[PDB]
RNA sequence: UGAAAUGCGCAGAUACCGGGAGGAACGCCGAUGGCGAAGGCAGCCACCUGGUCCACCCGUGACGCUGAGGCGCGAAAGCGUGGGGAGCAAACCGGAUUAGAUACCCGGGUAGUCCACGCCCUAAACGAUGCGCGCUAGGUCUCUGGGUCUCCUGGGGGCCGAAGCUAA
């Protein structure tokens, strides 16, 4: 819509899904893909490595006619996908931005962590 | 101790070798850990300075005289 | 997960954003590092407090060493009373694997793990090496203090090695 050129990308990884999500250097979306927001179903879309380049790129594409060129990219939380592929799932993202076109001025990983919110099941603690 | 009150405990003790000077640093020293441990009990740590100094002004009363 | 299944989810889970509550631990720095008598000790802040090194050589003038029994401290688990309980997890309840599986793998889960007060007193509580002092080539890296600071000197941590020691 109105050029902005420069901004952010916010990486969410998880083991279910990898959801980016690109934005102004303001913090208002300007566009965001998901593995399910490119025609891919549940367990493979969702999680795979492959997805999630794919998602990373499809968000820098749609980002593109909105003029953007440089981004920062910032990454939370961790996940990858289960494929045969190294798929640390979060990195492929990371990688799929570089070579998207769009120049990335930064990786960042802040993700974010609860002072300690309730009991984790699933094995953790 | 600060405000010299080290010095002034040293120099009031006296001109002399000061073994009883010592004697009087040591007791000085040993009331306030003995306050310390008032509270904190479980210092252990501490406690063990406090044997240091008991003990050598036991044994430099004994040696002294 | 090797594959799975139990399990959870349409009373809407998973993934995503915001808000809140609670418990436990303290990423990077971090080391081949430091402290302590040992057990052991790592977010930051203040208070209270122990040990320890160096320089000056100023004071006392053998006041020293070790130390049976005592007293004290003493990881984890465990015990008693009360509190707390997010994650983890003996026992236990299930799923799978197997010839069987009272196990390893997966899903749950109580004591416990946290705090206080008291108790227990153990260990591969290890350097498997009691403490002090003196004497006997060096080389190299390192932590901390002094110096006339491309190195000397003091205390500590490692490596290699003289003489020597050792069954190796």
């Amino acid at each position: 819509d109105n050029s902005q050129v420069f901004g952010v990308a916010r990486i969410y990884a998880s083991f279910n899904d990898t959801f980016v999500h690109v934005t102004d250097l303001s913090g208002k979306e300007t566009i965001a893909r998901v593995t399910g927001g490119m025609k891919v179903k549940a367990d493979r879309d969702e999680s795979s490595p492959y997805a999630a380049m794919l998602a990373a790129q499809d968000v820098a594409a749609k980002c593109r006619e909105v003029g953007i060129t440089a981004v920062h990219v910032k990454i939370r939380a961790t996940g990858g996908t289960r494929t045969k592929t190294p798929g640390p799932g979060g990195q492929a993202a990371l990688r799929a931005l570089a070579r998207s076109g769009l120049r990335i001025g930064r990786i960042e990983d802040v993700t974010p962590v609860p002072s300690d919110s309730t009991r984790k099941k699933g094995g953790r603690r | 101790i600060t405000g010299n009150k080290i010095m002034r405990i040293l120099k009031s003790n006296g001109l002399a070798p000061e073994i009883p000077e010592d004697l009087y640093y040591l007791i000085k020293k040993a009331v306030s850990v003995r306050k310390h441990l008032e509270r904190n009990r479980k210092d252990k740590d501490a406690k063990f300075r406090l044997i240091l100094i008991e003990s050598r002004i036991h044994r430099l009363a004994r040696y002294y005289r």
